[PDB]
């Protein structure tokens, strides 16, 4: 239970940390893809008009 | 023309097969576990 | 070692002990306490073929069952030729024929099926009375089943006989008794407005509710170490009343039994005395208290 | 004719109602 | 570990309001236990109460406006008064005159909030006492159909007018109108599954209650104690059904059967209602394409006309 | 072996009575005999 | 030991009676024999 | 024994009887044989 | 018990053997009658045509 | 300390929120302000 | 002892109030007294 | 002890709020004041 | 014994019988073979 | 602890989400913004 | 073993059989292949 | 419980083996008859066309 | 211990999936994008 | 248990403090984005008119 | 053992069943 | 349980292995027949067109 | 319980690792086939247009 930094020690266990890392990475990738997809459907046909 | 359209199968024969199969499996499992051997009180004493 | 339990759990090590099921069947046989043998001095069969107990009432029932299934299959497969259970319809004799029934006229096989089914149902009811009488439990299940049997009697015997046509019995056959129900419901307008009808559906919905609540209550306390007063406290926290263990089963039995009784009353009444249900409520507006204030 | 038989059949419907009442009253009596 | 006393009496917000318990008497002689006792009020408890009181107030005041604030007439026509959702014009628009359809929207919103907060209360009070949380999930299963009726089905049709109208006779009218609109609602197959499960549920309830009452003499009613050790009552109850219908279940399985039947009722109902307005516009015309309508070439109509 | 005499007479007089009753009602309802206004 | 004799005779009499009754009903209702005003 | 013999004979005689009855019904109702006024 | 041959000894009891004999004889007779009846209701009117 | 402070703040923030929502709904539905296409 | 006094007064004051209200309603709705614009 | 004070304040504020709301609804719906486009 | 042999043979003979029956029904009702007056 | 922090964050995040959803629905259904073919 | 192997084979056979049957029924009823008089 | 070969010893009992033999023989016979019947209905009138 | 992490990830992945599905279906049914024959 | 300042010591645990910090930061960011989005939908079409 | 009370009582029960039966079937006729 | 290789020792029992072999063989045969049947129905009449 | 690498030791058991490997391989194969099919259906008739 000692791989997490001290500031977040009371919250996160040891195993809960690596999952959290996976979650953050996935969320960042998803946000990048979402931004690209919205720029594309925009260029196609705008929806606010 | 002679055959029931698509979605006749999906809508009516998912129920008619799935419900009958589910009943016949669930009854087998409940009766198995019930007629199995586990803790009971003696008939010669409790009654 | 490990103690197998009724709920499937195996405990990590009481007069209770592990007894195989067969033992408890041999001890509770006690042959000769049949309701029929009381009247005749003896019962003809009582020999427990397979898992099924056989009695005088069981034999007449099985006769009815076989004959009814055979007549149902003869109708709709022969003289109709549809070869599809959903498409076939088994229809009662026409209203012009009246109360008398004739082999040459159509509908003769519908009548045979109906009579055989009635015999089978009543025989089953008596068999239940009998098997309960051997065990010395009580007579609640025969009463609960007799309610629905009486509903069937009202639909197919009493209401047709009172009108006299014999065509009023609902036609057998999957997805065609629904057409009869739909044409009868609209014949008298606003069947919903019928008071005896509305009590039946109230009790049906209330029964489903009670069943869900009882099932969830017992499943929740199934496998855990608790005082057994925890469920009562939970029930007192939510809605402020706990019915008790013996109370909920009485209520289940009673509501279940009452729904069908009110229903059969409503249908028998609609056929015979009331033409439409909107005219029934015409009296309410003119109640003296408020007849002139408008 | 029609009405005599109708009343007689309504009798049978109420008789079907009957057993449930006996159940209730038995429970009331035998549970003081 | 868990103190029941501190969970039966604890001031307010964290405790019960009606501290003194009371006796009903006649309930005791016929229903078993007959004490009313205290009722617990928490944070989630006060919210559902006030939101339900807001919706009911909105609806009840709007009844009076319709009768002209006449209490004699108000008492006479109470059972056929109602408030109706907006008409087909401005189908989904939220800007409607108060009397035409504006009062319905606020009432339904506060009703939704109350329902969800009551669910939260159920869940939290179940966890607090140490028992499982099955009741909350069953209530969620019923809420599925409730939300399909009032929210999900009017949406995806474009009209708020598809929802019912907060009246005693208004709900019967809604049932009738929807069935007539789709056409031959009897033919909907998920409606058939729902009826199957509902009648099965009533069947199971009556049977379980009746057999348990019959075998009560041997103390078979206490289903919790019997789960650890099966006494003579449970042994008799198994034998009765084994001989009648050839198979039986112990005290633990039968409640699983009950739970699942009751829940499948509402789930199949919701799934079946949702599809009526969108996928299959006409149900009877669909049935004749599925080859399940009786041919009925010439019926005898002399029965139906007087 | 498991044949008692009274069971035989009971089942015999039940079957005979039911059979007589069924045959009369079929014959009466056939309407082919001109019996009781037919 | 394997089969009780009385079960055999019971099921035999029942099946035979049901079968005779069913055949007699089908033949009567077919209307192909001119029997009882046909 | 892995299978009770009597279960086999019971299911066999039930399936055979049902199958004979179903085939006899279908053939009669097809109306292709000129049997009993057809 | 010991009237059944050795090959089928683990399966059949003694009493279960005679009944099996009856069943086999009945099945053979029934098959012969079925074949005769089929030849007849063919000579009458064929069904495949 | 008979009156719990937190009960007061809970009921206060519930009543205030409900009241703001109700007034906002009534004013919008009155159609007298030309707000959101009116 | 055979009767609780308070049950008597409760039922008395309920019956009296209901009866006064019902008579007042009937007389008002009869429209035979010229009372409140009649 | 005979009368809890907090019950009094609870019922007082509930009754007052309900009464204010009812009177404002009635006055608004009467349409006699020219308030919010009337 | 992880898998009981008799369960396998039971499910096998049930599935096979149902499948033969279903195919026979479909082929008969298709009306494409001139079998039993078609 | 008189006030649990997590109750506050739970009710906050629920109220905020419901409020965003309701405002979004009202604005979309008002039809005053030319958004998604309007 | 995270899973029982036999559960996997049971669900696999069931899903495969249902899927074959559904595809065979859709293709037959589509009427696009000239199979069994089409 | 030693009549079955070693490779299949952990699966099959002794009695379960002879039945398995009967099942295999019946399945082979049924398949032969099915193939013959299919050839005959292909010679009569083909179904694919 | 004040918050379970797995409850957060469960509710997060459920809410996200539901929200993606709802938006995808609203956009498809609006008919403003010429996607799948529109 | 002692990372929170004295004024708020009776109320907040140690772990409850860092989460409160995350909540405040998120709320500030959300408010900034909300204000920007609002300014943009008036530069588009005003609602009060 | 025949008690001879059973025989007479079942005789009388059959008698009354036939009683109501025959009587109503005759009464509910054309002539 | 020793007949199974070491890699898969913690998963498979000894009896569960032979049934796995049967399953794999059946699946391969079924896939070959499925591929042949799809080549045939195509050559007959294509579905995509 | 010692076949998994140290970084993922507190999460995965021994047996849970091989099943994971199977899952990853299947997912990769499925993604490749999905990409191919999609390219094919686009070449056939595009859906955005
Ligand atoms: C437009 C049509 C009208 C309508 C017209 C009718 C009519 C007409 C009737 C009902 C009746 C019923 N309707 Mg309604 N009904 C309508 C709308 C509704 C709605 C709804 C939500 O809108 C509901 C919930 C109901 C509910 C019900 C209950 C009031 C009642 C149920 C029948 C029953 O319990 O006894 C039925 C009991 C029996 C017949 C069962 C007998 C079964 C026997 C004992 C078992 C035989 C064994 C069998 C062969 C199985 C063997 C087992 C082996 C496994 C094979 N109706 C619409 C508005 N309704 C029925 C009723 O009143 O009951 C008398 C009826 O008469
Ligand atoms: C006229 C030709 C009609 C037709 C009409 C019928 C009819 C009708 C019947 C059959 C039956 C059968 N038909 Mg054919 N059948 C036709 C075309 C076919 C075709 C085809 C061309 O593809 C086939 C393959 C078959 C094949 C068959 C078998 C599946 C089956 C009987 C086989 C057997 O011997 O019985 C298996 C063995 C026996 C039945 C054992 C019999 C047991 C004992 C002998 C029964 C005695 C009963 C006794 C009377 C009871 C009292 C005895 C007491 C001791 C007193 N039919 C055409 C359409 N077919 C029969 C069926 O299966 O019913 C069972 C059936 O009744
Ligand atoms: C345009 C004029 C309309 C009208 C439209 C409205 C509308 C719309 C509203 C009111 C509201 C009020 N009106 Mg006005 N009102 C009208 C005519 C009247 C008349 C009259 C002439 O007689 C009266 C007496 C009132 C009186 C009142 C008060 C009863 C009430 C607010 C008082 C107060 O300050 O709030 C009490 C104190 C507060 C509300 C504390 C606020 C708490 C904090 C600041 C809330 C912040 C919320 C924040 C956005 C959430 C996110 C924060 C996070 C930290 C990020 N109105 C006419 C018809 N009126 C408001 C209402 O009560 O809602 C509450 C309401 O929304
Ligand atoms: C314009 C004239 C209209 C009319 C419209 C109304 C309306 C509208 C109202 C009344 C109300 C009242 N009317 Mg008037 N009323 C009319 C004719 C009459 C006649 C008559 C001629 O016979 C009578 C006897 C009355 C008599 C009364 C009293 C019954 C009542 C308020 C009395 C009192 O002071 O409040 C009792 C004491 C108080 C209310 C205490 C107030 C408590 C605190 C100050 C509330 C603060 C609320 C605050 C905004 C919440 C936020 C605070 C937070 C700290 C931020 N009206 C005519 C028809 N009347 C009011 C009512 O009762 O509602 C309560 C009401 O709203
Ligand atoms: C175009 C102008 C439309 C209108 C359309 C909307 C719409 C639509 C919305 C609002 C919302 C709001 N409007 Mg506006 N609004 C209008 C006119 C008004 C008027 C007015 C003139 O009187 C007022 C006072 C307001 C006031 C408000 C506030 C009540 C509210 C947001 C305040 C805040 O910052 O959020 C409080 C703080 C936050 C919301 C914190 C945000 C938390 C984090 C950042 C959320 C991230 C979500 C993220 C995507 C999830 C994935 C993240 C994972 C990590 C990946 N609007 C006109 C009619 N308004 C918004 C609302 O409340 O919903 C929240 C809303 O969606
Ligand atoms: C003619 C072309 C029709 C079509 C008609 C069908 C039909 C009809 C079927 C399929 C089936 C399949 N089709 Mg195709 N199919 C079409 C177009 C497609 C397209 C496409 C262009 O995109 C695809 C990707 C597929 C893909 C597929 C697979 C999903 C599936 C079988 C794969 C496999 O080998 O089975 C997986 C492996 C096996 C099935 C193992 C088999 C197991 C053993 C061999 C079964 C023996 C059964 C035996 C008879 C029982 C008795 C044995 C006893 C021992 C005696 N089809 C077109 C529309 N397709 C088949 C399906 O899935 O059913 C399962 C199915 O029946
Ligand atoms: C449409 C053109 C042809 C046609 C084409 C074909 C073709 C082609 C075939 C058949 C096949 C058969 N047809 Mg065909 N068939 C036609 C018309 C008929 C007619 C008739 C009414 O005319 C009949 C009676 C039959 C009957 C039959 C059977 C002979 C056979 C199916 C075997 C099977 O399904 O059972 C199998 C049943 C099961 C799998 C279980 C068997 C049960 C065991 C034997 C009983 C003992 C069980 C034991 C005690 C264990 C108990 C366990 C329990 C079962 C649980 N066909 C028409 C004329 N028919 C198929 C066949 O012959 O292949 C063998 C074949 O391939
Ligand atoms: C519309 C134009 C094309 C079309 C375009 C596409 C495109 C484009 C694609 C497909 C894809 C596929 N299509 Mg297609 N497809 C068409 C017509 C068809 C037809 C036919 C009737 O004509 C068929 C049969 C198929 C079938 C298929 C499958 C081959 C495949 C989907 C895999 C998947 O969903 O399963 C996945 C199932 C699951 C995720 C679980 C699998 C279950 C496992 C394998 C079973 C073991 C479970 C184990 C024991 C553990 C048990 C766990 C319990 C289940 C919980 N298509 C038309 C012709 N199709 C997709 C595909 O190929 O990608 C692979 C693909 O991208
Ligand atoms: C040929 C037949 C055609 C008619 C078919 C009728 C079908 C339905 C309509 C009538 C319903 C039939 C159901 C009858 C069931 C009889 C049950 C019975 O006979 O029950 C008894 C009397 O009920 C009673 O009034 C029974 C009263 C019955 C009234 C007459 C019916 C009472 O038993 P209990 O004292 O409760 O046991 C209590 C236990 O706890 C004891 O420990
Ligand atoms: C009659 C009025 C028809 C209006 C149809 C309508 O307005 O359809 C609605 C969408 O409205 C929208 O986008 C606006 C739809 C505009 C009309 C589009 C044509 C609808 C065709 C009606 C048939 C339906 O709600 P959905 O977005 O499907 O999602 C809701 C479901 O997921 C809930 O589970
Ligand atoms: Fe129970």
């Amino acid at each position: 239970n000692d791989l997490v930094p001290d500031q977040w020690k009371p919250l996160f266990n040891n195993a809960q940390w690596l999952v959290h890392d996976i979650v953050v990475k996935t969320i960042y990738g998803g946000l990048i893809i979402a931004v690209i997809a919205h720029v594309l459907c925009w260029a196609w046909t705008p929806w606010i008009r | 023309s002679p055959w029931p359209v698509w979605s006749g199968y999906a809508l009516c024969f998912v129920p008619l097969a799935a419900v009958i199969l589910g009943f016949i499996i669930a009854a087998r499992f409940t009766d198995k576990q019930a007629t199995s051997a586990y803790l009971r009180l003696d008939p010669a004493k409790a009654n | 070692r490990a103690l197998p339990l009724p709920s499937g759990e195996t405990l990590p090590a009481a007069s209770a002990e592990v007894i195989p099921f067969s033992i408890i069947e041999e001890f509770y046989k006690r042959p000769g306490k049949t309701l029929a043998a009381r009247f005749f001095g003896v019962d003809p069969f009582d020999f427990w073929i397979g898992r099924f107990y056989v009695g005088l009432f069981g034999a007449i029932s099985i006769i009815g069952i076989i004959l009814g299934v055979a007549f149902y299959l003869y109708e709709g497969v022969v003289n109709e030729g549809t070869l599809n259970i959903l498409a076939m319809r088994i229809e009662p004799p026409p209203v012009s024929q009246g109360l008398n029934v004739d082999p040459a006229q159509p509908g003769f096989f519908w009548f045979l099926t109906m009579v055989a089914a009635t015999i089978a149902f009543v025989g089953w009811l008596l068999r239940q009375i009998d098997i309960s009488l051997k065990l010395d439990m009580g007579m609640e299940v025969p009463i609960a089943f007799g309610a629905v049997v009486s509903s069937w009697i009202t639909l197919q015997w009493l209401r047709p006989i009172a009108m006299g046509a014999w065509g009023h019995g609902f036609p057998l056959g999957i997805t065609h008794h629904l057409d009869w129900v739909s044409n009868i419901g609209y014949q008298y307008y606003n069947f919903f407005y019928n008071p005896f009808h509305a009590i039946g559906i109230t009790l049906l919905f209330a029964s489903t509710l009670f069943l869900h609540m009882h099932g969830s209550a017992v499943l929740s306390e199934a496998k855990r170490n608790i005082s057994d007063q925890n469920i009562h406290v939970f029930w007192r926290n939510i809605l402020g009343y706990s019915i008790g263990e013996i109370g909920i089963h009485r209520v289940a039995f009673w509501t279940g039994a009452a729904s069908v009784l009110f229903s059969n009353l409503c249908i028998f009444l609609s056929g015979t005395f009331v033409k439409d249900w909107n005219a029934f409520w015409g009296f309410w507006d003119k109640m003296p208290i408020w007849n002139g204030v408008g | 004719m029609n009405w005599i038989v109708a009343t007689f059949m309504l009798m049978f419907v109420l008789v079907a109602f009957l057993p449930l009442v006996v159940s209730l009253a038995y429970t009331w009596v035998t549970n003081p | 570990p868990i103190d029941l006393h501190d969970e039966e009496y604890r001031d307010g917000l964290e405790g019960t309001i009606a501290k003194p318990p009371g006796h009903v008497g006649w309930m005791q002689r016929l229903l078993g236990e007959g004490q009313v006792g205290p009722i617990y009020v928490g944070l989630w408890g006060v919210i559902s109460f006030i939101t339900f009181f807001a919706s009911a107030f909105i609806i009840l005041v709007d009844y009076g406006r319709q009768v002209g604030w006449n209490p004699i007439i108000y008492l006479r026509e109470f059972w056929n008064l109602a408030v109706y959702p907006p008409p087909t014009e401005y189908g989904l628009s939220w800007n409607v005159p108060w009397d035409k359809g504006g009062a319905w929207l606020a009432a339904t919103f506060f009703l939704h909030i109350s329902v969800l907060t009551w669910w939260a209360r159920l869940y939290t009070r179940a966890k607090a006492t140490g028992v499982g949380t099955q009741l909350a999930w069953g209530f969620a299963s019923a809420l599925s159909l409730y939300f399909v009726i009032y929210l999900f089905h009017p949406l995806a049709l474009g009209n708020w007018s598809a929802a019912p109208g907060h009246g005693f006779r208004a709900i019967l009218d809604w049932t009738n109108y929807v069935s007539i609109h789709w056409g031959n609602f009897y033919y909907n197959p998920f409606h058939m599954l729902s009826i199957f499960f509902l009648l099965g549920s009533t069947l199971l309830l009556a049977m379980h209650g009746a057999t348990i009452v019959a075998t009560s003499k041997w103390k078979s009613e206490m289903e919790f104690t019997e789960m650890m050790a099966e006494g003579p009552g449970t042994q008799r109850a198994q034998l009765f059904w084994r001989w009648v219908m050839g198979w039986n279940a112990n005290s633990y399985n039968i409640h699983i059967w009950a739970w699942w039947f009751a829940a499948f009722t509402a789930i199949t109902g919701a799934i079946g209602l949702f599809l009526s307005g969108t996928l299959v516009p006409d149900w009877y015309a669909w049935g004749e394409t599925a080859k399940i309508v009786a041919p009925w070439p010439n019926p005898d109509w002399a029965q139906y006309v007087f | 072996r498991p044949f008692e005499f009274r069971t035989s007479v009971v089942v015999s007089t039940l079957l005979g009575l039911v059979m007589a009753l069924l045959i009369h009602f079929v014959v009466l309802s056939s309407g082919a005999f001109n019996w009781l206004r037919a």
